[PDB]
RNA sequence: AAACGACGAAAACUACGCUUUAGCAGCUUAAUAACCUGCUUAGAGCCCUCUCUCCCUAGCCUCCGCUCUUAGGACGGGGAUCAAGAGAGGUCAAACCCAAAAGAGAUCGCGUGGAAGCCCUGCCUGGGGUUGAAGCGUUAAAACUUAAUCAGGCUAGUUUGUUAGUGGCGUGUCCGUCCGCA
RNA sequence: GUACGGCCGCAAGGUUAAAACUCAAAUGAAUUGACGGGGGCCCGCACAAGCGGUGGAGCAUGUGGUUUAAUUCGAUGCAACGCGAAGAACCUUACCUGGUCUUGACAUCCACGGAAGUUUUCAGAGAUGAGAAUGUGCCUUCGGGAACCGUGAGACAGGUGCUGCAUGGCUGUCGUCAGCUCGUGUUGUGAAAUGUUGGGUUAAGUCCCGCAACGAGCGCAACCCUUAUCCUUUGUUGCCAGCGGUCCGGCCGGGAACUCAAAGGAGACUGCCAGUGAUAAACUGGAGGAAGGUGGGGAUGACGUCAAGUCAUCAUGGCCCUUACGACCAGGGCUACACACGUGCUACAAUGGCGCAUACAAAGAGAAGCGACCUCGCGAGAGCAAGCGGACCUCAUAAAGUGCGUCGUAGUCCGGAUUGGAGUCUGCAACUCGACUCCAUGAAGUCGGAAUCGCUAGUAAUCGUGGAUCAGAAUGCCACGGUG
């Protein structure tokens, strides 16, 4: 409750948005709800495949959903028809004609969500929490990142007291307005309660801002 | 986000979008002085025994996602607490913190 | 009032793994080395999936939506199998990706000049309004026109005003000679 | 170092000197925090200096208490109290009063039947009971299907009920205060220390020097958003530098020098000359400069503190109610009251009110909309109503200013509240409970104790305008410029 949310301050410098179509004060509540529904359905449909980001667009009364994942095999399916099969249901949800795109990420351990994922899975399957934390740190460090701050709140390792713990390797700035700060948060459900996982990742210095 | 209050609001739309023509013509007739007293009285008496909760200006504008009965904004159709988390995540095409 | 610290030294998807090559980096006098690493690409070991090397056919396509049909190209339809080689990929498909059509041309849908209902008019006579209800016509046409004709058994002499019998529970439950409506 | 015992002494007592019994501790040197009614230094409208205000008096919501059926929930020193609530007549909103219910108002589900559905008839204030006039909307093998209704339970609902002492998320304060740590090395047997300390300097752990310190992270600044000089690009709905007609209006003929419009940049960096300072860092002057030392404003809130505040935005592990804490609509009350309080508007009158020419802003909102004209109304606005998702039209002749007149120090031609009535906007309905209007009574109050708060420059202080909430209902909130 002290630090500012970094995405909301990095929106207008380097970090791209997740919804930037054109509405006029009438249908964006509806567009926002449709985006939320399609994202929450995509999460439940691809809870196994590691999925990090979902972006939306609305060119000329048509919805385009772009998914950035690391296991496109499950979503594509055999003979490349499951993607169209689920495009049918997302088009039914969105009403307007729909199309979907896949932006499979090579070496995606630098993605905030996919680096905060599978550690929730290890905690759920009762793997040691300290082992999971150190594995996540080493995996996020070995790919060339310059710093990952992940915050874990609530019953560390299925404990009985909601405590606060956080590791930090490298350097993770939060006040610099040029540093690419990929931020996300996830939750783990266990037999003893719920745990929160917040992740900041410092990609490095990026000058020139947008337009590559 | 009470479920009991989340149905009355949608009823107040699903019933107010049906009596649009009759109410509009009645308002025009009773607003134009070029009418008859008996006809206007009969029209207002017929209008008043129409279901009360079907009036247009009898429903408070309710938030879309959470239904907070205060701070409803026309621009986003969402309350302040939800528009904060929406603009902070970045789903609003153009919402950046500002500085004049 | 309390608050310990033990075993990724029980690496929990392999992202196909499995092989191997250059450099980088953590290591330290400088280095190597294990791998501690990711990281450009090489080739095939080894399981692979798809289009294939099969033949038949010349399929083939696209502006006009249909058509013999026209420069043309990356254009391409059926049946069993794969001997050994070749493109991709890894539970890979839409979008991203690369440049398109020449004409003839019936024109079906699509817009009709004398009429069946709604307008004095609640049955129905209205040519004064009209619909594909009648001639007809290409990416379009041989234009063309739902309102204003007085008035009829037009809810039918008893429903509008005289007025009359009993084919009425009349009245606090009420039998009650009777007041009161038809 | 006590009793007994021996000695000494007039005495006070001295000297020699035990035993029984209790405990697992009693201690000293040093380190880190903490504390002191210990000290030193430094900083911030913290004081001082100033200038305006709050306690004195109408009124407004808000707070505690009281009353009440409830006066709906939480917030409770800074850091709650013009707070959520960016606008409570019913609806509303969770409170109160009467009545209807039961896998329920709203969620998936089977046995099937009716297209869903549109107008009205009635009893009830209503809650929802009867029902008719009706429609048969597209589709497989017609042991029919989607969609919507209807019933029968059980698989289910529902909770603004509580637990912010289970929590997530969020927020405020300490505090944009300047510190909070780590790696290696070194020092001490060790806990631990250095770095982080000390002089200059600053807004700063900002910079320099010295010193076993050397470096790094979160950190102080910058990178982000506007203003301030200048360059180019594009010239419409805008400008008329120059030229022309001209209805005297930029109307167009024209154009891109300018103001403006949005895109990319030059640009202030101790860059300089002098003094001071340690031949440093820096500070002070001056020169250029549009701007000078951070050029000027805003977001960005470092580890951590307050079982800090919300299970009432939301989700949420447990209790919980399951023929009612779930659910039904109508009428009230959240707006009341012998009271005390935070905050602000309104006034004290000669820089001030009364009226008549007259002037200069920015930025905004607009289709269930913004809504020019015109006819009217002493006034609110009524009718008719052009244009416009808008550099086009509306909201919107802005004022303070200015030149005149006028009043003359008086409860005042100040002050505009309470009162009876009148219509108007507005939404089915303003007795509880709107606002506007103007005719009429014209309150209080006449710079207000102790206390007390805000500001260091285009800021205090004054004047008006704009924006969101919403049928209307701002002295509250957020912005904008003028004076200064
Ligand atoms: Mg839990
Ligand atoms: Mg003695
Ligand atoms: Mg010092
Ligand atoms: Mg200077
Ligand atoms: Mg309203």
């Amino acid at each position: 409750g002290q630090k500012v949310h970094p995405n909301g301050i990095r929106l207008g410098i380097v970090k791209p948005w997740n919804s930037t179509w054109f509405a006029n004060t009438k249908e964006f509540a509806d567009n926002l709800d449709s985006d939320f529904k399609v994202r929450q359905y995509l999460t439940k449909e691809l809870a196994k495949a590691s999925v990090s980001r979902i972006v939306i667009e609305r060119p000329a009364k048509s919805i385009r959903v772009t998914i950035h994942t690391a296991r496109p095999g499950i979503v594509i399916g055999k003979k490349g028809e499951d993607v169209e099969k689920l495009r049918k249901v997302v088009a039914d949800i969105a009403g307007v004609p729909a199309q979907i795109n896949i932006a499979e990420v090579r070496k995606p351990e630098l993605d905030a969500k996919l680096v905060a994922d599978s550690i929730t899975s290890q905690l759920e399957r009762r793997v040691m929490f300290r082992r999971a934390m150190k594995r996540a740190v080493q995996n996020a460090m070995r790919l060339g990142a310059k710093g990952i701050k992940v915050e874990v709140s609530g019953r560390l390792g299925g404990a009985e007291i909601a405590r606060t713990e956080w590791y930090r390797e490298g350097r993770v700035p939060l006040h610099t307005l040029r540093a690419d700060i990929d931020y996300n948060t996830s939750e783990a459900h266990t037999t003893y309660g719920v745990i929160g996982v917040k992740v900041w990742i410092f990609k490095g210095e990026i000058l020139g801002g947008m337009a590559a | 986000a009470k479920q009991s209050m989340k149905a009355r609001e949608v009823k107040r739309v699903a019933l107010a979008d049906k009596y649009f023509a009759k109410r509009a013509e009645l308002k025009a007739i009773i607003s134009d002085v070029n009418a008859s007293d008996e006809d206007r009285w009969n029209a207002v008496l017929k209008l008043q025994t129409l279901p009360r909760d079907s009036s247009p200006s009898r429903q408070r504008n309710r938030c879309r996602q959470t239904g907070r009965p205060h701070g409803f904004l026309r621009k986003f159709g969402l309350s302040r607490i939800k528009v904060r988390e929406a603009a902070m995540r970045g789903e609003i095409p153009g919402l950046k913190k500002a500085s004049w």
